[PDB]
């Protein structure tokens, strides 16, 4: 056999405040260690926790996991889930044996944390740039995370996706879509609108 | 450090009779460290091709080596061996004596 | 009856002449199986026993990256041990490590071990039963510590009481016909009249395996070591070994003495006397 | 204690050859790289278990690696292809110990066939709405970076010379103005949202910086705008009473 | 069979 890592479900969403739990399986239990990583669109790869075959569990803050080496299969477990927590999640494992010495790694786990809105107040903007005006920008946002923002139906309209922003100094934090364009029609009233 | 000198038995790998071929052997142990130099002599002057075997150790960390070569012993024909180590301030000669 | 596999590691530093030498041999009882040099021009582990050659590549390429790995890790080994004592960077020192194990006349565990040593001296060894450590002073003491917080003694005997003992009994099976053999040893006895009064009387035994051997003497059946010489076991060169133990006796005198061969090869221990 | 890339981003022509490199002060007798495509898994090139040795992983081909000492472990692209446009990881560990994993920041190499294709990019920024500010009391700035090739950026907010990030969050990802075009150019945006009362200070300064990675000092250039090389172009925008 | 993995002094 050869060593075969897999983390079920492949993608998860909840809402913040969550208690989370994350699979990782592996098929060849003679390994040396397992290791979790977090890693974010266009950056590296931060370690969460290491768990050798001697030792069965790992505790870092609201992280924790636990090492079940002779089943084959680890569990991550994420405490109170928050937005920062929202990432692709990845376990890895190291052979005993083989000589070798090359890790394998699982397809990963995407997760993302939504923001409770407490107070919606969905609307639209117009942004007037600071330089020149006549350029403008459409500012859809304060939505709650049950509204899914649907991405551009013209060549000449471009929708971004969603964001979390977080006002730490003020315990607030709100949801935000932006729409530009260049043809002559285009209004910020008709830039979202879904359909 | 911890040095020791090394003990050392020449000796023939099948029973010594004239005329025959045979193998001279020279086995040096009981030192450290394990650099050591180790020569087979026929009359004074040493043989050429000599070969020995992987560096290993005993218990109490001490080195062993077996030297040796391709050979026609006869009755008035000397060989010896010859060894230096960190721990000899001498070079030690040791003779073949076909009935040791 | 009664089998073990060992391997042993030597690193040797040379400041000022390049990269630490790295040497490693592997044995079943008293038969060599591999080697591994850092200065050969292969690069390779090599098999030394004929049974060996019938593992395939996976075998070899694997051995060969552990061994790459082994050196690696004594050659930082030897800068690090360097550091905790104080010493020069200019002398050569030497780094020497055995680990292995026992098994009885059935193949069951018997023993294991798993010994450290720096300029040939003890440093650091796991306990007789493999639960716990053994440190000669306070730098060895760094080295318990760091082991240990890296659970280290958990994962040497999970290979030495498994992985070892399955591998050893693989090796014993597939040569058996050179492994599981049992060589007699062919004896003899040679006399010298050392002067007007002496005469040296001299046992031998050789071709033997494994070098499990005793030669006794005994005057009229009583153990006789004085003017007695017993020399260490040797080996002759083609997976046999030799002994002699030799002494002295009055001349007139010699059939008073019996020379005593014990060896597993032997069903019953051979009693040599001088027969002219 | 740590893991050194360089260079982090890097543009390159068909045929070009180039070395990255990878250093680590820990003593880990392992030492890796890895390539990376956008949303796609690690696939190992090659690695080494000490000085003296080394081997093919997952994609050897078009790659070569040295590990002369045990501090490094560099890796040669021979003759760049297009496909080798990649996010590149080098990771060490020691074969002891924990055996754990520690990865490096990651380099962003992009080959192309033409580099008349490179272009950095323009910034503006878009002021809150008094709309919003009426409604909310927040005020909401917008940062928009367009027309940039290849996607090298690093986007960030100064409030009065010093970086911030609490009330920020730009897009992940950049998105293709021209989708069925390769080689299209980028467009990134970011918000930066504050009270309305900090807005309305005309002493507040507000700037949004993206530094840009394009091309090297030595690389061919004739065109009839500025060479695109590796700058920071920003834009900015004051607190405002009216 | 060697051990594959060796921890430091």
């Amino acid at each position: 056999m050869k060593q075969e890592v897999t983390q079920i479900p492949a993608a998860l969403s909840v809402p913040e405040g969550e208690n989370l739990v994350l699979n990782c399986s592996f098929t060849d239990s003679a390994i040396y260690n397992l290791q979790w990583f977090r890693q974010d669109p266009g950056k590296g790869l931060t370690s969460l926790l290491l768990i050798q075959s001697s030792q069965r569990e790992q505790t870092s803050g609201r992280l924790n996991a636990s090492l079940d080496k002779s089943s084959g299969s680890s569990t991550l477990y994420i405490a109170a889930s928050q937005p920062g927590d929202s990432a692709t999640y990845l376990c890895a494992v190291r052979p005993l044996l083989d000589g070798t010495y090359i890790p394998t790694f699982g397809r990963g786990t995407s997760l993302i944390v939504h923001p409770y809105i407490q107070n919606p107040d969905p609307a639209v903007y117009q942004l007037r740039d600071s330089k020149s005006s006549d350029k403008s920008v459409c500012l859809f946002t304060d939505f709650d995370s049950q509204t899914n923002v649907s991405q551009s139906k013209d060549s000449d309209v471009y929708i971004t996706d969603k964001c979390v922003l977080d006002m730490r100094s003020m315990d607030f934090k709100s949801n935000s879509a932006v729409a530009w364009s260049n043809k002559s029609d285009f209004a910020c009233a008709n830039a979202f609108n879904n359909s | 450090m911890i040095q020791r000198t090394p003990k050392i038995q020449v000796y023939s790998r099948h029973p010594a009779e004239n005329g025959k071929s045979n193998f001279l052997n020279c086995y040096v142990s009981g030192f450290h460290p394990s650099d050591i130099e180790v020569d087979l002599l026929k009359n004074g002057e040493r043989i050429e091709k000599v070969e020995h075997s992987d560096l290993s150790f005993s218990k109490d960390w001490s080195f062993y080596l077996l030297y040796y070569t391709e050979f026609t012993p006869t009755e008035k024909d000397e060989y010896a061996c010859r060894v230096n180590h960190v721990t000899l301030s001498q070079p030690c000669i040791v003779k073949w004596d076909r009935d040791m | 009856g009664s089998h073990s596999m060992r391997y042993f590691f030597t690193s040797v530093s040379r400041p000022g002449r390049g990269e630490p030498r790295f040497i490693a041999v592997g044995y079943v009882d008293d038969t060599q199986f591999v080697r591994f040099d850092s200065d050969a021009a292969s690069q390779r582990m090599e098999p030394r026993a004929p049974w060996i050659e019938q593992e395939g590549p996976e075998y070899w390429d694997g051995e060969t990256r552990k061994v790459k790995a082994h050196s690696q890790t004594h050659r930082v080994d030897l800068g690090t041990l360097r550091g905790y004592y104080n010493q020069s960077e200019a002398g050569s020192h030497t780094v020497q490590r055995m680990y292995g194990c026992d098994v009885g006349s059935d193949w069951r565990f018997l023993r294991g071990y798993h010994q450290y040593a720096y300029d040939g001296k003890d440093y650091i060894a796991l306990k007789e039963d493999l639960r716990s450590w053994t440190a000669a002073d306070m730098a060895a003491q760094t080295t318990k510590h760091k082991w240990e917080a890296a659970h280290v003694a958990e994962q040497l005997r999970a290979y030495l009481e498994g992985t070892c003992v399955e591998w050893l009994r693989r090796y014993l099976e597939n040569g058996k016909e050179t492994l599981q053999r049992t060589d007699a040893p062919k004896t003899h006895m040679t006399h010298h009249a050392v002067s007007d009064h002496e005469a040296t009387l001299r046992c031998w035994a050789l071709s033997f395996y494994p070098a499990e051997i005793t030669l006794t003497w005994q005057r009229d059946g009583e153990d006789q070591t004085q003017d007695t010489e017993l020399v260490e076991t040797r080996p002759a060169g083609d997976g046999t070994f030799q002994k002699w133990a030799a002494v002295v006796v009055p001349s007139g005198q010699e059939q008073r003495y019996t020379c005593h061969v014990q060896h597993e090869g032997l069903p019953k221990p051979l009693t040599l006397r001088w027969e002219p | 204690m740590g893991v050194t890339q360089t260079p982090k981003f890097q543009v390159l022509k068909t045929g070009q050859s180039m070395t990255l490199q990878c250093a680590q002060d820990m003593n880990h007798e392992y030492m890796s790289w890895y390539r990376q495509d956008p949303g796609m898994g690690l696939r190992l090139i090659h690695y080494s278990v000490g000085a003296g040795t080394t081997d093919q992983g997952e994609v050897p081909n078009g790659y070569n690696v040295s590990r002369s000492t045990i501090e490094d472990f560099p890796l040669r692209l021979l003759s760049a292809a297009p496909s080798q446009t990649s996010v590149y990881f080098c990771a060490s560990s020691y074969l002891g110990n924990t055996g754990e994993l520690f990865f490096g920041e990651g380099s962003r190499l992009t080959v192309l066939e033409d580099l008349k294709n490179v272009f950095p990019p323009e910034v503006a920024v878009f002021e809150p709405s008094e709309a919003e500010i009426s409604h909310t009391q927040k005020a909401t700035l917008v940062c928009l970076a367009t027309g940039f090739y290849p996607d090298h950026v690093e986007l960030s907010w100064w409030v009065n010379g010093k970086e911030v990030h609490s009330g920020v969050c730009t897009d992940p990802q950049p998105l293709k103005e021209q989708p069925a075009l390769n080689d299209s150019r980028y467009a990134l945006s970011s918000r930066l949202r504050v009270s309305a009362t900090f807005w309305q200070d005309p002493r507040n300064h507000f700037r949004c910086q993206v530094q840009f990675y394009g091309l090297s000092e030595n690389d061919e250039w004739t065109q009839d705008r500025a060479k695109p090389v590796t700058q920071i172009v920003s834009a900015e925008a004051w607190g405002r009473a009216d | 069979s060697l051990l594959m993995w060796i921890t430091q002094c």
